């Protein structure tokens, strides 16, 4: 490392080789507006917001691209820099719709926190703005170009660190805008529904489809009785948007305000999770001990194997039958609760929360059908619930808590750990020791690939005979290149393959309200998320065993006979199919 | 203002609380006024429109900023500058005001356009499609056209034309330009001979 | 006392007869909205956005007003008045300005809440609406009635709060604006200047005029140099702007943020509130050693004694001729330290920041002027100081504490209560008390009258030969009553009256930032800023006394000579002439 020497309003500073004005200043308690940048993807500085005066220069220059040199001292108060940002801001005002009653987050829009603290008083500039379409056919995520202000924040994140590349800049002028290849819509092209690409937008010109209309209807209506069902992994994220400090469980909170809506019956995906881990655990010792397809891979998320069967289809025979948990909990429910309490499928709905926006996609596809009736037909994200319950707008900070119904709601930490990252392994690889060899284990030894964050690679001796190895891939470029070795064949020594479409877990999920990217300077939110877990998770007084549950073996030998039954193989396997590609 | 309108298809309506509730009107304080085919029934749904917005009392906001919003519908429509679909926009504030009214205009005031629609449905596409008032009416809906048997071709109405949009020769009937005059109507009663009808 | 018996959402309650569905609802944890509606003034629901299903009804009420009654069923669920409240939103939104990126409001305008509250999105309407006439004649307050939305909030606080009553509804539909009589100006009739009519205005109809590029240029003058002065409440509810918890105390952050600015010299009223209140005492021990004129009242609040000359100037022997504290600290600074430190008293800039709004008005005053020179600048609240140090925006809550300088920077708590309720006469008696038979008191009870709050009144012996007889009355309507009493000569038996204009004190200065109707409802909040002002005056660890300041004695001794000197008659003590009425 190299030190090097500056001044900041009069303030000696050493600083190694590659630290900016802006993180210095940030260190030294000075703040300076940017939208252009974000931490180690988009550093162009075209917002042009973040000018600081540097002393015998020929003209301003942009503190985040602007790298120091010896000997430097610049100021950041003078009456050039603001008439220059307020002429500026002036101009890029001019494009966007004023229309900010409509406006999807309006209080979170940091262009909003400018306006009002640069102090911008008229607008003179009246204009024609650029060519106005919005494609309103995508069943996940939507654009309008009318408020996007052409940040490049979208496209830098959707091409690299997430190796999906689908987006781009056309035209010159106003001709200049962000869309997809040949102009189609997101649908037919191959979008993975990464949830990055809306998360990161700095204006709201990326949307989900509220859907909240048939949510009405479907409780508007008497005769249909209704099933809410809440995530591992949603209760971190709606303090959030409550303004709440870091890490609040709200949980027995929203189950009584779930309550409180009228909701016929309320449930999570704790047990499905535990029942899906017992599965898998039996179909890794079918292919164990008949030498199967090696290695074999889980379905956790719907977007990283769409992902596969849109770009890698020769990559089919690797694959689980089972379905995500969502899907086996709505069979599951639709079946042995309809048998038992004599109520018919077709009157019954059932919503589920989760904050993965690829969810939206599958319930698009007709296969996940039992008996041609479709597992889950409806849908919500955490913000979608957020702006429902802001309809309700009931006064959240002082409610009693409440817990859910029997059976199917019962609390093991093993499945509180789902929601984390590399979870579901822990989970699998201590039911199966417990199966096997009777080995009680609850943390695992992690050597992470040096120069690589993201990849996670470990052994574990589950047998004496037999070691099973380890491999966690979370992020665009960690699936990337994992796909890239296992197709030349590197790694058939392996057994588990993690493969995790969005980055950081589902804690890191498209789903959770706007954080800005000033709070992401201080704290990684990933970090605060897991110790809300973990104290979740080391606080659960009575199981940390998954397959120790009786509810779980109650309703094996009660209705599902055991797991890989031909009866089990009809409604809990199912096959996939490639799908066509027009990149 | 405070009912609606009876059609002939209403003749033997037993006039009493529940039947013209049922018919959608009510009797008020007994006024009954009658119409005939020689006046267009869409700009009288604006005269009642009118009594309403000159008379609010200015408190509850449906009463104060619904009212002349909707006035801006019909005019568009009375000057021929309106589009399809504006009628279903008029549904919109249908149920919406007569719900959320304060005072006692707000309730009864949109029930005459409610009346009207349920009936005369195809007059307004008159209006809004073929740009034609079935009564002649509408002044910026209506046109001039003259006979060529009846007209003598003096001439006197083309002294009357402030637009000039009448010209040609004498002793035969001249020509019309539709859009060339504002559709005052001077030059009908100037005629002596009454030779100028409306279309 | 009658008790009421009714069911809301299944749910029954008993209640005190009179109370309403809303505060009911409340203390069952349940929300209705609200703009209209403002506790003990403003229950007319003219909003109409509070509607509620009653079942056995006609038509819908409005939850605002109705009162309760026994035996009625309470539904509050229905889609027809989620309809109604969303229908009654877009037809206020077609009137009220849309343009909300510069609003002075902008972040916590109760109507872009509602908007998002309820969820709107399509506008389908085009409109015409009220006229853009700009009033910006008067001195303090503009409105911009083409933001109007016809609260009555603003007109019924005038109506019987002030007691002043200046504003009323005039014309037809669109023409039945909030308007002065004859269509004139505020300056052009009798307006006090509260503050009260802009800060409870939820739209941000009312705003006060910039200064604050005069502001600018001053600092950017290298011939100027410049000083700050402070208020003892100005950090009462600073921290609210940045969401901090409540009765936060930043002082010396305050004073680090403000030296971070480049500010040249930072000084606080806290010595001229004291020696006016040496000269208050003294002027006290004269006029009852030569038998002066009495009942005698104070000449702080410069909203009252505008008030009191206005509309009846009869008393207009019984004020005090010296000035305010900050003008006479003002002029100490402009005649004493000018001479200290041999700097042209034309070559130095002077501001304060007071939260009382009648400063902007004092300092346009001719005869205020001393040696040829105006006694202050520029006046500045804490909304203008609050953008402005987010203008320059160093991130608050990590600044290191400061402290402040010599010699004026020193605090007794004595001036911390001065912003309190009474605490300025409460100490003139102290001092008073301490020269003529020192007597050690260190709190003082109150009488409160039967009929109306508000009024106070105290009676303690200063010697047993002489009693003096204390009342301090706030707020509009208790100065009316007081005046009314005064002209009966109820009181002519008391020494004391002291006007507070705004009610609750000086401590409730209309240039403190916006509060929400919610945390009005929650705690009252002078409570919890007399809370902490009183731990500030109860962590004043150095003196309670004014006279013991040696610094005071010290500026006494070499510049001041004896107290009610000529010279002090010359500088200190000045005279108000009759200002024309046009009401
Ligand atoms: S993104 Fe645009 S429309 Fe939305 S709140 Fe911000 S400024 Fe308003
Ligand atoms: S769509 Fe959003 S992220 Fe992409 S360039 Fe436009 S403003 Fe930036
Ligand atoms: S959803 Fe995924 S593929 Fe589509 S734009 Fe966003 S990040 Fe890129
Ligand atoms: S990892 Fe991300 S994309 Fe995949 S299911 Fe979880 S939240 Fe959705
Ligand atoms: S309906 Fe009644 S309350 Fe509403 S504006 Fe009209 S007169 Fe006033
Ligand atoms: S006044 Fe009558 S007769 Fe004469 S030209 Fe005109 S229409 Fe013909
Ligand atoms: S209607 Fe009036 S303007 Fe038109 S042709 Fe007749 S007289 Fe002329
Ligand atoms: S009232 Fe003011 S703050 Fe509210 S939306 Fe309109 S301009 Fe913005
Ligand atoms: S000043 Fe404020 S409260 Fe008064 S009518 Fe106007 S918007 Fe409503
Ligand atoms: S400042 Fe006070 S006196 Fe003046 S109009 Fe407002 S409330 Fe009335
Ligand atoms: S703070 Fe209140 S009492 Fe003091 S001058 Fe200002 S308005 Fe008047
Ligand atoms: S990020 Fe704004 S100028 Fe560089
Ligand atoms: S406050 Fe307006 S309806 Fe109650
Ligand atoms: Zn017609």
């Amino acid at each position: 490392m190299k030190e090097i020497t500056f001044k900041i309003n009069g303030q000696e500073m050493i600083v190694p080789e590659g630290t900016t004005i802006l993180e210095a200043a940030r260190m030294n308690n000075i703040d300076i507006p940017t939208l252009c940048y974000l931490k180690d993807i988009n550093e162009i500085g075209a917002c042009r917001m973040c000018l600081v005066e540097i002393a015998g220069a020929r003209a301003l220059q942009a503190a985040c691209v602007y790298p120091v040199a010896n000997g430097i001292e610049v100021l950041t108060n003078s009456p050039k820099v603001r008439e220059a940002r307020r002429v500026n801001l002036e101009l890029i005002l001019s494009n966007h719709n004023r229309e900010c009653t409509t406006c999807i987050r309006s209080e979170n829009c940091e262009l909003q926190t400018l306006a009002t603290d640069l102090g911008v008083s008229d607008i003179p500039f009246e204009g024609e703005k650029s060519g106005k379409l919005i494609d309103d056919l995508s069943t996940s995520v939507v654009r309008d170009e009318s408020k996007c202000i052409l940040c490049k924040r979208c496209v830098s994140v959707c091409r690299d660190v997430q190796s999906v590349a689908v987006l781009g800049t056309v035209g010159r002028g106003f001709t200049s805008q962000v869309q997809p290849v040949f102009n189609k819509s997101l649908a037919d092209v191959g979008c993975i529904n990464c949830g990055q690409c809306i998360i990161n937008c700095p204006v709201g010109a990326l949307k989900e489809k509220s859907d909240i209309q048939r949510v009405w209807d479907a409780i508007a209506d008497p005769s249909k009785t209704v099933i809410v069902q809440t995530a591992p992994a949603v209760r971190a994220a709606l303090g959030e948007e409550f303004g709440y400090p870091m890490g609040t469980s709200v949980t027995g909170k929203m189950a009584a305000a779930l309550r409180r809506l009228g909701f016929d019956k309320v449930f999570d995906t704790d047990f499905g999770a535990d029942v899906c881990i017992m599965e898998e655990g039996t179909e890794l010792i079918g292919r164990v001990t008949n030498g199967g397809v090696l290695p074999m891979i889980t379905s956790c998320s719907p977007g990283w194997i769409k992902f596969i069967e849109t770009y890698y289809p020769e990559a089919i025979p690797h694959l689980s039958s089972c379905k995500s948990p969502q899907n086996i909990t709505g069979a599951l429910l639709k079946n042995h609760y309809a048998q038992t309490n004599n109520i018919d499928p077709k009157d019954m709905v059932v919503v589920s929360i989760m904050p993965c926006t690829a969810k939206k996609y599958e319930v698009q596809r007709e296969e996940l059908c039992t008996d041609g009736n479709a597992d889950v037909d409806i849908s919500i994200t955490t913000r979608e619930l957020a702006r429902m319950i802001k309809e309700a707008r009931i006064l959240f900070n002082k409610l009693p808590d409440e817990d859910f119904d029997d059976y199917y709601g019962e609390s093991t930490g093993a499945a509180v750990i789902f929601g984390a990252t590399g979870g579901v392994m822990e989970a699998a690889v201590r039911t199966v020791a417990d199966v096997l060899n009777k080995k009680d284990i609850q943390e695992i030894d992690y050597q992470i690939v040096r120069g690589v964050d993201g990849i996670k690679k470990a052994s574990v001796e589950v047998t004496p005979d037999l070691t099973v190895n380890l491999v966690v891939a979370h992020g665009g470029a960690n699936i990337r290149e994992v796909m890239e070795q296992l197709k030349a064949g590197e790694l058939a020594d392996t057994h588990f393959i993690e493969l995790m479409a969005c980055p950081g877990g589902c804690v890191n999920g498209g789903g959770q309200p706007i954080v800005s990217a000033k709070d992401k300077m201080d704290i990684d939110i990933r970090t605060e998320r897991a110790k809300a877990l973990y104290d979740e998770d080391a606080n659960v007084l009575t199981y940390r065993k998954s397959h120790q549950n009786p509810s779980v073996i109650r309703l094996y030998e009660e209705y599902l006979e055991e797991p890989n039954s031909p009866k089990a193989h009809h409604i809990l396997h199912t096959k996939y199919s490639a799908k066509p590609k027009l990149v | 203002p405070s009912g609606g309108c009876l059609p002939e298809s209403l003749l033997d309506t037993e006039i009493d609380y529940d039947n013209l509730i049922a018919a959608g009107s009510m009797m008020g304080s007994g006024g009954l006024i009658v119409m005939d085919e020689d006046n267009c029934m869409v700009d009288v749904a604006r005269f009642f429109l009118d009594f309403t917005q000159d008379e609010s009392c200015g408190k509850c906001p449906p009463c104060r900023i619904g009212t002349k919003r909707m006035l801006e519908i019909l005019e568009r429509i009375c000057d021929g500058k309106g589009v399809e679909g504006d009628i279903e926009r008029l549904e919109e504030l249908a149920v919406g005001i007569k719900s959320s009214a304060l005072c006692g205009l707000g309730q009864t005031a949109p029930n005459p356009v409610l009346s009207t629609i349920r009936f005369f449905r195809d007059e307004y596409e008159a209006h809004i499609r073929d740009k034609k008032c079935p009564a002649g009416v509408c002044k910026h809906l209506l046109d001039f056209k003259i006979n060529a048997d009846t007209c003598k071709g003096c001439g006197i109405c083309a002294k009357k034309c402030p637009a000039d949009a009448i010209s040609g020769e004498k002793k035969k009937p001249y020509n019309i330009d539709t859009s060339k005059c504002i559709k005052c109507g001077a030059c009908i009663e100037a005629c002596p001979f009454g030779s100028i009808s409306k279309a």
